[PDB]
């Protein structure tokens, strides 16, 4: 019973986890794109030429 | 002859009594004991789920 108890955690907190670690990645990567969609492309033109 | 094998079969037969009394005890306790584990790990696993 303890074992199953701790597949209820282990489910739930895996869950929350990756639920958080993708928001984040959904917020860095839209500010990211926010970034590039702003300063564009001739701007890490700049940077790189 | 009788003698020895007398008082030998006298301690022997007294171990035998205190391995079956401990044997019985041990059963008996054994299973108090695991209703008390059960219902404190019962209660246990509740609240702490």
């Amino acid at each position: 019973k303890v074992r199953e108890m701790e597949l209820i955690y282990a489910r739930a907190q895996l869950e929350l986890e990756v639920s958080k670690a993708q928001q984040l990645a959904n917020v860095e990567a839209k500010k990211f794109k926010e970034m590039t969609e702003a300063l564009g492309p001739g701007t890490i033109r700049d940077l790189a030429v | 002859a009788v003698e020895s094998t007398g008082n030998a079969k006298a301690e022997a037969e007294s171990r035998a009594e205190a391995a079956r009394i401990e044997g019985e005890g041990s059963v008996l306790q054994a299973k108090l004991k695991a209703q008390a584990l059960a219902i404190e790990t019962e209660a246990e696993l509740e609240r702490v789920k």
